[PDB]
């Protein structure tokens, strides 16, 4: 998370693996969530940070 | 009609209060705060109050 497929910073960008190539999806769509949902206080390369209840 | 029942809320204003959390355990200032829930009814029905209109 963070980093846009042609490997450059960016605040709204997951490097997902597909196939054999990166690709890019909207960091937006991001859930990390137990039971309840998680109020993620902030990602960076392969770390989420949760809150969860 | 209900314009009456608003005749009193012409000369009120939403205020900011404290909160002491804001979904991120942190001081807030937030325009919406809850000040007292008052939950009376046996059925069981809250009453949310908080400073906003």
């Amino acid at each position: 998370i963070g980093i846009d497929k042609s490997d450059n910073h960016d605040y709204t960008k997951i490097r997902y693996a597909d196939g054999h190539a990166i690709e890019n999806a909207v960091r937006s769509s991001l859930k990390v969530a137990t039971s309840g949902d998680c109020f993620v206080h902030g990602t960076m390369g392969h770390f989420i940070l949760a809150k969860c209840p | 009609s209900v314009s009456q029942h608003f005749n009193v809320y012409k000369a009120t204003r939403p205020y900011i209060a404290y909160c002491a959390d804001c979904g991120a355990g942190h001081s807030c200032h937030s325009p919406v705060a809850i000040e007292a829930v008052r939950s009376e009814a046996t059925d069981g029905m809250l009453k949310i109050q908080f400073s906003a209109q």
